[PDB]
């Protein structure tokens, strides 16, 4: 059997190759027993295709000072993000906030200005460079969409501030690219051993097998695609209502 | 000698040119001939002539 | 003169000592023939059983001018009839033929037409779809499938180059390495791939079978760095050896104590019961391209 | 419906099961490998293809390296699977055997022995096939089948010896191993055919001269009834070289003279234990005065 | 088979001081490269390169 | 034509089955033999002949279709000419009125 | 063939059926030993044939009946591939009690 | 149509092989003979037709 | 191989043509014309019989 794939909820993930390749049926006097061998699928963090996907998932996949990882961590993202102004609307810098390890990870598709060593700037006003809250430098002149390591408990402050100013060099403002973020959204890529599960329902029988007790091979724990395979499942189904 | 010009003459009769020139180069080529990565010492691409 | 060069051997025969019949002396066409020349050649570097030698006709005048230099080259082919290196065809009980050349296996035929029948008995739409385009196919003989995930590219660790060569080790009679695969590394994420390890009875020599990786500037082909595998018979399945540091393990030759986690690869595991998807690059690729 | 008929043709061409392979080389590194296979239906029509493994990158083979299947239109009805491709005159030939239940004249009981017909035919420059030459090998097949062809699996291996432009075909009985040819080994009887149709059975020493080709036989593997087929190979004594070579002419230096008819017509190689010895006979050229025009 | 590096080294350097690359020698058709390196390799290796 | 060519395109399998079916000896007892020698070759010849027949049919069919296509183009161009003349003499007519 | 899924317990509309279709295969089965079957989710058609044969090397030429099991399957065009044939004379003799 | 004509042009070889192969007697034992007399002539008629 | 002198009216005479004859063969010890040629009055005539 196979379901193929399906889009994950919240337009951030997808589940692929849901397939049950080996079905065996055994009839012992009255008992009907179904055994599913090498039941497996895969999980891949990817969206429907929007700004949300191509920016935030790339924020997820790139890492920083902590050393790769930053996985399973809560992030404060934006619902909808739109051009606000600037010289020319390229990819533009949008950041995401790790709360567990308070990291500012901003990503930009492409650059236009190669002279000013512009600043990752997060200001609550968009109009006052002296009202600046977050300022962050470059190690390379070109941006590589690096980590910026908030440092302190500024989760709610990150929630309140908007309008990531790109240029904000000594000239005062020099709008390069700012992006409206609308409301904010919470995610957490953490998953538990008990969290993932398979349920089989037949008649009055409801067998739930989780990775806690019927896991075949536990995959990596990262931002990549995790293939999930289970132990050969035994499901007893004898009290079925055989209509016709 | 006969078949190469058979094909060449038919090609010319059908207004094809580049394949016809490529064909008739089998028998004669003013630019000489290339064999073994080198310019040929003979003149005509057909021995009996 | 005629000069013959083969390996380190260089024999020059002039008309002084190997002339067959010396011609006339005029401005006419002078034909030159030689005694049957003997040339000993055994010191040849038979790379891939082929050894190149060169023969040069040197013609020159007493004024120092050279009349000309004829160059020609010959290849000498060593008959090689080892049992291990002759390709032979095998068939699975599932009916998927393939050929084996030493360590490599190539699928030849295909077994999909049945499912085409099953779908085409319904509407045409069902044939030309992803699910039909990703039909499973039986394994290429006995063997297993291994999943590898390889770290994101780093100039510091990997070095100058981004491509990498995955090599096979303990198979057949070739204990040393044999390049089994090549890939290009991702400098933005870690690379996922699945490789089909073939099997034969008693095919592996000492210490299971190795899966090593070469990055240039570095290769982890030392002791207990490459991945190690064996066909466990009590489980009737293939099991790895060195997923971690361990103090005891059951290699193909029994109890072993010095076990270290495999190096280089970000992650190594066995894709149990995994079926390769419908391939578009096999010998039968052109038919699939035509049909889809 | 047109798509359906194409699908029918696709399935009948796609389910093809290959049954014999041959390699036109004395090693396993270069050359062209030729396959012949039979359809899934119960009709005797065959398809051939070939592939270049010179481009083989050790486990990776691109699509273009292959060739599409090709029908053989000859009306061959080979017994079981004794069908095989071979190459000589550097051109393709197909060889197979036929079983016919014949009775010897003048016997009060009319016994029905099996005449075995060796049929060989080659593909011409338009795929059109010439009619097959036919030879009688009933005696040799009976000898190697031990008067029981039916009980035991039969096979033949075809190889091209271009040292004298002859064909070494061997009929034998399937086994787990194989001993040396010639003398006491009664499993293998070969046949040499010259480029015209002159067939010759070979005696013991002539047989033993080719003992080394015994590695390319169809061997029952040690795992019971498993059958693994091996591709035949072109054979050289130990080192293949072309019997003649030439480079024609070249313009002399200073555009005042040329040399021409650079040829080495007779090339022989003799292998004495370790030594390989090359003898060139009547190697010659000519030097004549002319410029460039 | 031949090793490309071994052949290029056999012809090395490039007359500028460093080893040449295959891209360095785009360079010239077969005949005149057989001429410019006549004493330094054989016909078959020239064909190979 | 399509049905005829297609059905003639499906006689080869039956004919070759005939060829391979005739090889078995038909007489037996105390006088065995009688197999039609070389019949399979005639089967191959017959399948070639009928294949050529179907191909001829196909070529005629497509040639005829293209003949219709050309006739259609000719009708189109001459109809366009008719319309052009119509509006042309309408312009002539308004000239005559003034 | 017909789909009885739309059976309403004794009543069905005409469309549930399908028109007849000729089998062009040259089948001449003995009496009525002919039958349709389905596998590979595709049609196959099976029958048996009677052939009057005499076993070789018998002073009396007895004429037993070789029974030939012939299986042929329909293709996607409706063409019929020529049949596989098997020998089941011994089993049929055993169950027919000679 | 050219393909049709050409594949027609290759029936002669097979037909002649049929004709010559039919000459061999097909019956044997105590009642030999049965050779298809004049078959080669019908083969020739087929090739010309 | 025979190479024949440049034609000279003094040593050859009236005619530039020459007849190569065979002698001791078969039972004919006498002359038998085997070949004919034209001599070159500008160069030496080369031929193989």
């Amino acid at each position: 059997l196979n379901m193929g794939s399906a889009i994950g909820d919240d337009s951030l993930t997808v589940m692929e190759n849901g397939n049950i390749p080996q079905i065996t049926s055994k009839y012992s006097s009255d008992n009907l027993a179904i055994t599913l061998h090498n039941a497996a699928f895969t999980v891949r963090y990817d969206g429907s295709g929007n700004v949300i996907r191509n920016k935030q998932i790339s924020a997820m996949k790139l890492t920083g000072v902590d050393g790769k990882s930053q996985y399973g961590n809560a992030f404060i993202i934006a619902n909808t993000v739109k051009h606000y102004g600037g010289y020319s609307d390229l990819g533009g810098p949008i950041t995401v906030y790790n709360k567990t390890k308070n990291y500012i990870a901003s990503v930009q598709g492409h650059l236009m200005n190669a002279d000013y060593t512009r600043r990752l700037i997060l200001t609550p006003v968009e109009n006052n460079y002296y009202a600046r809250l977050f300022e962050f430098p470059f190690s390379p002149n070109t941006i590589l969409n690096t980590v910026f390591t908030v440092g302190s408990n500024k989760t709610s402050d990150f929630k309140k501030c908007s309008y990531a100013v790109d240029g904000n060099n000594s000239q005062g403002f020099q709008i390069f690219s700012s992006y409206q973020s609308s409301g904010w959204l919470d995610i957490d890529t953490g998953i538990n051993n008990t969290d993932i599960k398979i349920t089989v329902m037949a008649g009055s029988k409801t067998h739930t097998f989780t990775a806690s007790d019927h896991i075949a091979s536990l995959p990596a724990n990262s931002f990549d695609a995790m293939p999930y395979t289970f132990k050969p499942l035994e499901i007893d189904a004898s009290s079925l209502a055989f209509t016709n | 000698y006969y078949t190469p010009m058979m094909c060449f003459q038919r090609l010319l009769q059908e207004k094809q040119f580049d394949e016809a020139t490529q064909w008739i180069n089998y028998v004669y080529n003013p630019a000489g001939y290339i064999v073994n990565g080198e310019i040929a010492p003979w003149i005509w691409n057909c021995r009996p002539l | 003169k005629i000069t013959v060069m083969a390996g380190s051997k260089t024999h020059t025969f002039t008309a002084s000592d190997h002339i067959a019949s010396l011609p006339a002396n005029s401005f006419d066409a002078m034909p030159y023939t030689f005694k049957p020349l003997e040339i000993d050649a055994s010191s040849l570097a038979f790379t891939n059983n082929i050894a190149p030698l060169d023969i040069v006709f040197e013609t020159k005048a007493k004024d120092g001018r050279v009349l000309g230099k004829i160059k020609q080259t010959l290849s000498v082919k060593r008959v090689n009839y080892n049992p291990e290196d002759i390709l032979f065809l095998r068939e699975t009980h599932s009916g998927a033929q393939y050929m084996q050349l030493g360590v490599y296996r190539i699928r030849l035929n295909t077994l999909l037409a049945s499912q085409l029948v099953s779908r085409a008995n319904t509407g045409i739409d069902t044939i030309l779809t992803m699910e039909t385009q990703r039909l499973p196919e039986p394994p290429l003989g006995e063997g297993f499938f291994a999943n590898f995930v390889l770290p994101k590219y780093d100039p510091a660790e990997h070095g100058d180059e981004r491509w990498f060569k995955i090599h096979i080790g303990n198979v057949g009679g070739n204990t040393g390495r044999q390049p089994y695969y090549s890939g290009m590394l991702s400098d933005t994420s870690e690379t996922s791939m699945t490789l089909f390890v073939p099997y034969a009875e008693g095919y592996y020599m000492h210490e299971g079978v190795r899966l090593g990786v070469g990055y240039q500037k570095i290769t982890y082909d030392n002791t207990w760095e490459s991945a190690f595998f064996y066909f466990d018979e009590t489980k009737q399945q293939f099991v790895l050896i060195n997923d971690a540091d361990h103090d005891s393990g059951m290699t193909q030759q029994g109890i072993v104590k010095n076990i270290k986690k495999y190096k280089g690869f970000l992650n190594v595991s066995i894709a149990t019961g995994y079926s390769a998807p419908m391939d578009f690059n096999s010998a039968s690729a052109l038919y699939y391209w035509e049909l889809f | 419906d047109a798509f359906k008929t194409y699908l029918t043709r696709f399935e009948t061409v796609a389910d093809l099961k290959v049954v014999s392979a041959y390699h036109d080389n004395v090693n396993s590194n270069t050359g062209l490998t030729w396959f012949v296979g039979q359809t899934r239906e119960n009709l005797p029509e065959y398809y051939w293809r070939n592939v270049d493994i010179s481009r083989m990158q050790a486990g990776e083979l691109a699509a273009n390296a292959w060739k599409e299947w090709t029908k053989i239109d000859t009306a061959v009805n080979p017994y079981k699977d004794a069908i095989r491709p071979v190459i000589f005159r550097e051109r393709l030939h197909l060889i197979w055997v036929e079983k016919e239940e014949v009775a010897k004249n003048g016997t009060d009981p009319v016994e029905t022995y099996d005449r075995f017909t060796l049929k060989l035919a080659f593909l011409r420059h338009d795929g059109s096939w010439s009619a097959p030459w036919s030879y009688d090998i009933t005696t040799q097949v009976e000898a190697v089948t031990d008067k029981k062809p039916d009980t035991e699996r039969l096979a033949l291996a075809a190889s091209g010896f271009q040292g004298e432009d002859t064909l070494l075909v061997f009929v034998y009985k399937t086994g787990k191993s194989y001993s040396d040819f010639g003398g006491s080994n009664k499993n293998v009887a070969g046949m040499t055919i010259y480029g015209d149709g002159s067939f010759k059975k070979m005696e013991n020493t002539a047989l033993s001269r080719y003992s080394q080709l015994k590695n390319t036989f169809d061997i029952i593997h040690t795992q019971g009834n498993d059958l693994v087929r091996k591709a035949s190979y072109r054979f050289a004594q130990d080192f293949e070289v072309p019997a003649s070579l030439n480079m024609g002419s070249a313009i002399g230096d200073d555009s005042l003279t040329v040399m021409e008819n650079g040829n080495i017509p007779q090339i022989t190689s003799k292998y004495s234990s370790d030594n390989l010895a090359i003898t060139l006979h009547n190697a010659a050229f000519t030097v004549r005065y002319d410029g460039s025009g | 088979m031949y090793s490309t590096a071994v052949l290029l080294n056999k012809i090395s350097p490039t007359r500028d001081g460093q080893t040449m690359t295959l891209a360095d020698l785009q360079y010239l058709s077969f005949s005149e490269l057989r001429k410019i390196f006549d004493d330094q390799l054989s016909w078959g290796e020239a064909r190979h390169l | 034509l399509d049905a005829a060519a297609g059905q003639s395109l499906a006689g080869q399998v039956l004919s070759i089955a005939e060829g391979v079916a005739d090889l078995v000896p038909n007489v037996f007892g105390l006088a065995c033999g009688g197999s039609r020698w070389g019949a399979a070759l005639r089967a191959s010849a017959s399948v070639m002949s009928l294949s050529a027949t179907a191909s001829q049919y196909s070529a005629d069919k497509i040639s005829r279709s293209e003949a219709y296509r050309r006739r259609r183009q000719e009708w189109e161009i001459q109809r366009d000419n008719a319309d052009g003349e119509v509006k042309q003499m309408d312009a002539q007519l308004e000239s005559l009125k003034i």
